[PDB]
C-alpha cells in the first residue's frame, strides 16, 4: 500500500571545446578504411584506468584491500545493437567527465588534425592522446557510465552534434570504474561477431597486461 | 673535458621546467617562454668542493618516442620530476615520467628528485603529504621550490647531483 516510487537525476549540457568538436565532425562524417583501431583505443583507455589503481596502491594501501580482479570485458549484444566495454579500473569523478571528455584532450586534439590533413592515419589517434573519439567511426551514440571511490555513479551521453551531457546515474550500480557503451551505426554491426573482434584483438592490442574477457550470448 | 653531471627536466606542461632551468642558469624568473622549445644549459657550480658542469635538459617539444628521442633522454643521469602544487593532474602524471626514465634507463635504481614547484602561489590544490608519501614510495628526495622567488632552486638540483654521485 505505498506511494509510487520515482528517482531524480539532475542532467546538464556542455559544449565541446571547439576543436574536439571540429574532429568529432570528422571522425563521424569520413570513411577511414582502418577505423576498426576503435577498438584497440578503447582496450587502451582501460588499460589507463586500471593502471592508476596500482599506482594509487603504492601510496594509499587500502586500494591492495578491493577483492575486484583489475580486467576489461568485451559484451557485444545484436539485439541492442550495442558493444559494451567494461573495466574495474579507479573511475572517474564528476570534474574528470566534464574536463577528460570535452576539453583537456585539447592540446593533441589540433595537433592529430593536421597530422591527418599531412596523410597520417586514423589509426595514430591514440599517439595524440585523444583514441576515445574513434568511438565515433563505427558509434552513433556513445554513453559512459563512471564510479570513483566516495562519489557517485555518473553517465556522460553524446550523437555528437557539438554537446554532451552528464547526470548522476541511478540505475544498475556498476562499483569501482568505468562501462563504455557504443551503439553502433547499422552499418558497422561486424564489430558484434565474436570471429571480427577476435581478429581486432589478435592484432592491435598485443601488450596489454590486463585480461580481457569477450562474453558472447549462447543464441 | 671537465666534470659534467647531464640533468633532465620533466614534468607536465606549465610546471615550471624552463623557469627552474632559467633561475638556476641565468638568476631571473620568466613569466612566459615558448612551450615548444627545448635545449640544454651549461652552468659552472662548485658542489661540496668539486667544480663541475651542470648539463640541464630542459625537456620540451611533444610528446613521442622516437628512437632519436629515448637516445637523448637515455643520455640523462639524473631526472628532476616537476610538478605545479596547483595543478593535481602534473602530480599524477609523475607517475608516466618516472615509467619513461624506469624504461630508457632500465632501472628501477635512477637518480631522481621529485620537486613540488610554484609553492609561492596561495591556490595549493596537491598537499605536501602526498607528494612526500610519493618520494617515500619511490625512494627519492622531495624538494619544495618556486622558480618565481628561487627558493629551493639550487637545492633541488644540488639534491639531484648528490643523488647521481651516491648510485
Ligand atoms: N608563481 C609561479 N609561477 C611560475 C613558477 N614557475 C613557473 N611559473 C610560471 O608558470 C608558467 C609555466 O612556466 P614554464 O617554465 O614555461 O613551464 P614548462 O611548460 O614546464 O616549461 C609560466 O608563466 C611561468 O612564469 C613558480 O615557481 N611560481
Ligand atoms: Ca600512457
Ligand atoms: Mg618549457
Amino acid at each position: 500500500t505505498q506511494d509510487q516510487p520515482m528517482e531524480e537525476e539532475e542532467v546538464e549540457t556542455f559544449a565541446f571545446q571547439a576543436e574536439i568538436a571540429q574532429l568529432m565532425s570528422l571522425i563521424i562524417n569520413t570513411f577511414y578504411s582502418n577505423k576498426e583501431i576503435f577498438l584497440r583505443e578503447l582496450i587502451s583507455n582501460s588499460s589507463d584506468a586500471l593502471d592508476k589503481i596500482r599506482y594509487e596502491s603504492l601510496t594509499d594501501p587500502s586500494k591492495l584491500d578491493s577483492g575486484k580482479e583489475l580486467h576489461i570485458n568485451l559484451i557485444p549484444n545484436k539485439q541492442d545493437r550495442t558493444l559494451t566495454i567494461v573495466d574495474t579500473g579507479i573511475g572517474m569523478t564528476k570534474a574528470d567527465l566534464i574536463n577528460n571528455l570535452g576539453t583537456i584532450a585539447k592540446s593533441g586534439t589540433k595537433a592529430f588534425m593536421e597530422a591527418l590533413q599531412a596523410g597520417a592515419d586514423i589509426s595514430m589517434i591514440g599517439q595524440f592522446g585523444v583514441g576515445f573519439y574513434s568511438a565515433y567511426l563505427v558509434a552513433e551514440k556513445v554513453t559512459v557510465i563512471t564510479k570513483h571511490n566516495d562519489d557517485e555513479q555518473y553517465a556522460w551521453e553524446s550523437s555528437a552534434g557539438g554537446s554532451f551531457t552528464v547526470r548522476t546515474d541511478t540505475g544498475e550500480p556498476m562499483g569501482r570504474g568505468t562501462k563504455v557503451i557504443l551503439h553502433l551505426k547499422e552499418d558497422q554491426t561486424e564489430y558484434l561477431e565474436e570471429r571480427r573482434i577476435k581478429e581486432i584483438v589478435k592484432k592491435h592490442s598485443q601488450f596489454i597486461g590486463y585480461p580481457i574477457t569477450l562474453f558472447v550470448e549462447k543464441e | 673535458g671537465m666534470t659534467e653531471y647531464k640533468l633532465v627536466v620533466v614534468g607536465a606542461c606549465g610546471v615550471g621546467k624552463s623557469a627552474l632551468t632559467i633561475q638556476l642558469i641565468q638568476n631571473h624568473f620568466v613569466d612566459e617562454y615558448d612551450p615548444t622549445i627545448e635545449d640544454s644549459y651549461r652552468k659552472q657550480v662548485v658542489i661540496d668542493g668539486e667544480t663541475s658542469l651542470l648539463d640541464i635538459l630542459d625537456t620540451a617539444g611533444q610528446e613521442e618516442y622516437s628512437a632519436m628521442r629515448d637516445q637523448y633522454m637515455r643520455t640523462g643521469e639524473g631526472f628532476l620530476l616537476v610538478f605545479a602544487i596547483n595543478n593535481t593532474k602534473s602530480f599524477e602524471d609523475i607517475h608516466h615520467y618516472r615509467e619513461q626514465i624506469k624504461r630508457v634507463k632500465d632501472s628501477e635504481d635512477v637518480p631522481m628528485v621529485l620537486v613540488g614547484n610554484k609553492s609561492d602561489l596561495p591556490s595549493r590544490t596537491v598537499d605536501t603529504k602526498q607528494a612526500q608519501d610519493l618520494a617515500r614510495s619511490y625512494g627519492i628526495p622531495f624538494i619544495e621550490t618556486s622558480a618565481k622567488t628561487r627558493q629551493g632552486v639550487d637545492d633541488a638540483f644540488y639534491t639531484l647531483v648528490r643523488e647521481i654521485r651516491k648510485h
